[PDB]
RNA sequence: UACUGUUCCCUGGGAUUGGCUUUGGGCUUUUCCUGCGCAGCUUAGGUGGAAGGCGAAGAAGGCCCCCUUCCGGGGGGGCCCGAGCCAUCAGUGAGAUACCACUCUGGAAGAGCUAGAAUUCUAACCUUGUGUCAGGACCUACGGGCCAAGGGACAUUCUCAGGUAGACAGUUUCUAUGGGGCGUAGGCCUCCCAAAAGGUAACGGAGGCGUGCAAAGGUUUCCUCGGGCCGGACGGAGAUUGGCCCUCGAGUGCAAAGGCAGAAGGGAGCUUGACUGCAAGACCCACCCGUCGAGCAGGGACGAAAGUCGGCCUUAGUGAU
RNA sequence: AGUGCCGGAAGGUCAAGGAAGUUGGUGACCUGAUGACAGGGGAGCCGGCGACCGAAGCCCCGGUGAACGGCGGCCGUACGGUCCUAAGGUAGCGAAAUUCCUUGUCGGGUAAGUUCCGACCCGCACGAAAGGCGUAACGAUCUGGGCACUGUC
RNA sequence: AUCCCGUGUGAAUCAGCAAGGACCACCUUGCAAGGCUAAAUACUCCUGGGUGACCGAUAGCGAAGUAGUACCGUGAGGGA
RNA sequence: AGACAACCUGGCGAACUGAAACAUCUUAGUAGCCAGAGGAAAAGAAAGCAAAAGCGAUUCCCGUAGUAGCGGCGAGCGAA
């Protein structure tokens, strides 16, 4: 069956690749939970 | 699969339905040799829904 | 290597569970080509809006390269050139991608759509430290915090799915029987034993069945087989043809018993009663089951008619819930 | 060869799980003739059927016997003919803790030995790590014979 | 069907949601995912009061006597 | 905090047996163990019944009824 995870990520840090310090782009929850929101580099809408 | 019972329906009272006195295909199941008489049977017989004496067509 | 399962283990889907990147998968639209049995100017699949498109919205022919190539000859970038080329017409089962409507074959660029990858990354996850960090004091004592080192979204763990160990579990594994075992048999039909109603046992004596036939059924008409003897080409003890003589010893799909003469045996014509609705009444019996059926009702079959026909000359060809 | 184990392309077979599509139910809403219900049937909502993708395993392919196991007939004159099989027992040993027939036969041992020793081979049905055959020693081991010794007799 | 659960998904809010034995339509009924609550009901190691077509020392509790004693058993335990 | 005859709530959970064998099924969610608490405990104030007629939280007895049912449609089980 499978389901893709789509989250509503607002940024804070510049981010090496995709960031603006103000994107509204979407990613999987594995980015927010494991990488960013521990470090405090982003937030949820 | 050498001598087999077979399904003699009617060509008279082909499948109809509505109006209380319902038509309901008559049928006769009886045996022929498959090897001897390779073309299908086509006997004439009584059919109690036709009230006549119809041709009873073979099928499967 | 009994049946059914359980576990160990392996394998996939899903959760834990993230990220870029290139290479060549499937499917969806734009647009563009492509697609030579034979007629033969035609490297044309089927079909179609129906006769001017197009050209000076910078043309015929050509220079050299590019795409395709069953090598027949398509298609095309730029331009010296400079504004023509041409549709029915004749060959075909079809007409010209002159304009353009709709789609099969097989393919070229972009866009979407996902999926399959290999690698690495690291931040989840796993693992290491006589590395460090201390309460009133130790941790070269389990562990805890902190930097770190190595793996790395695999692995572990949960669920779902398919496999795979008598490793482990619950069971099952017939009866007859001249003691059991070894064998043989287990249901149905015929004959004997069976004692002249029926019935009747034994691991008593003999055989068959688990079907066949659209005609070997139904009816209408016609026919008399079998074995000898004598004559006759091949032909003989025996094929065919004639006569004679006992006559039913023949045949009757298949074991036996009982039956069957102008027949139930052998041939021909026409057909489908191998039919629906039933059924007084009997036979057979522990029950379950089985068997015969006059006759009536309808609608036919065959015959001139009277009549005969709801399968087979009869008894085996079969299973309840 | 069979089984086991180990390794191995493509092909077949192949679950859960998706997945393009088919087909049904219900029904706003149009409709149809005398008989009392009947045709459809948009959206939504329900249920079925599934072209394709889908691993291990198994078939399939190779290797392995101090892996489970197995190691032949028939007919003629040491020698040949012929059949089957994956292959037909090599060395050794052999009447044995294996031998049925059986007290096999031959020799030794005894006046006399179905037990004993050595040889033969007709191994019913030994046999190479469920090892084969030998072997000094050792045995409250089995099994024969002698001396000494005695109430075992 | 209704009620509850592991795994994965994952709504709506009275123009709603759920039930009325799959399921859809129309009716009717109710408001899930927060709690609390006496009675009638079950029983007897036990206390008081009553009763017995109950027992009378091989009966009645095992036990009418200082009985779970004597005794047996490593022990659980058995048991006059 | 531990103890406490039965009754009770929750957790785990047999087999002999019956089916004339036996695995579905039955024995049974019974016996047992474990945890918990009261005089009772649990239940309990409708996302409930029922049928176009109505009822109004539980719990217990009579009844419906051995009926509707379920069931190798067998043994049996059995409601509202």
């Amino acid at each position: 069956k499978k389901v893709k995870k789509i989250r509503k990520i607002i940024l804070k840090e510049d981010i090496p690749d995709l960031g603006k310090k103000g994107q509204l782009l979407d990613v999987r929850a594995g980015f927010l939970r494991n990488f960013l929101l521990p470090l405090g580099k982003a937030e949820v809408v | 699969d050498v001598r087999v019972k077979v399904i003699l329906e009617c060509t008279g009272c082909v499948r109809k339905s509505v109006n209380k006195g319902s038509r309901g295909v008559s049928r006769y199941i009886t045996q022929k040799n498959r090897h001897n008489t390779p073309s299908r049977l086509e006997l004439r017989k009584f059919c109690p829904y036709c009230y006549k004496h119809t041709i009873h067509g073979e099928i499967k």
